[PDB]
């Protein structure tokens, strides 16, 4: 067990092995992550329920604490603390004793490795191709194809998976039911399922478009 | 505005009463093509059954007088 600050980030809870950017702004959190990089840079990112709370609270954290590293010691200003960071490793909860600082216990080192690359790669490279024509069908709301700088660069496909995953939006909780998933096929279905069920909720939605025009 | 926002969100009203609406007149839309036949042969039942057939073909959530030949 580890225990070490609470740094949060907004609605994204960090896929393994993900290096993410940081949007940390708030007075009473600075002190939090420099004793959090002053501590052999061992950080937990816990999950916040708010969007960028100023203080922590015993019920107002998402029930999902992890490991992280911090890859860079300089932080970016661009109105928050934007520092580089990286997935060390995973963690948990057992319990809260309210501070400040709310301090949390730890895990053992844990991650996601590659053991297979025929079936693995396929399953990857189809929610590969599949992400492709997600990003080329959310821009109904509005997806970018800048990710295709990080989920191409990338080579190994146990990173392609979740830089595949971390690149799209969707529910926290879902998150904390898809990290519980430490094999990467149960999280490659469940990822290409959620991308499935979105081109469904289009045609739903066109569907419904459709009766209010001939209702028209 | 309002009026025509309230005309506009009550035809949204009636369209998702007749895509995904299920529980509409167009539910027991198949038990009058299914009961028409078990009308009385006498020509007084089976006239009126006849003549509500053609009158009900149309929308039965807002067309006016296929409302009625539906529930008729």
């Amino acid at each position: 067990r580890l225990e070490l600050p609470v740094i949060p980030l907004r609605n994204t809870v960090i896929l393994p092995h993900t290096t993410t950017p940081v949007d940390v702004g708030r007075a009473k959190s600075k002190r939090a992550v420099e004793e959090a990089m002053g501590a052999d840079r061992l950080i937990f990112l816990v999950a916040q329920r708010d969007p960028e709370v100023d203080d922590p609270a015993p019920d107002d954290l998402y029930t999902w604490g992890v490991q992280a590293v911090v890859k860079q010691a300089m932080r970016l200003p661009d109105g928050t603390l934007q520092v580089m960071v990286e997935a060390r490793a995973r963690a948990q909860v057992t319990d809260y004793i309210p501070g400040p600082y709310l301090r949390a216990r730890g895990e053992v080192f844990s991650e996601i490795f590659p053991i297979d690359e025929a079936v693995v790669r396929v399953l990857v490279e189809e929610l590969k191709e599949a992400f492709e024509k997600y990003v080329a069908n959310h821009k109904s709301l509005r997806l970018d194809r800048y990710q295709l700088e990080a989920v191409k660069g990338t080579s190994d496909p146990a990173m392609l998976a979740d830089t595949i995953a971390y690149h799209a939006t969707w529910t926290v909780a879902e998150k904390q039911e898809i990290l519980e998933l430490t094999d990467l096929e149960a999280r490659l279905k469940k990822v290409l399922g959620l991308l499935s069920r979105d081109l469904e909720r289009f045609e739903l939605d066109k569907r419904v478009a459709q009766r209010v025009k001939e209702q028209m | 505005d309002t009026n025509q926002r309230e005309s506009y969100l009550r035809e949204q009203m009636k369209a998702i009463q007749k895509e995904l609406g299920g529980e509409d007149g167009l539910s027991d839309l198949e038990a009058l093509r299914k009961k028409i036949e078990e009308v009385g042969m006498p020509e007084a039942v089976k006239t009126k059954a006849l003549k509500e057939l053609d009158r009900l073909e149309r929308m039965q959530q807002g067309s006016p007088e296929a409302t009625v030949a539906r529930t008729y």
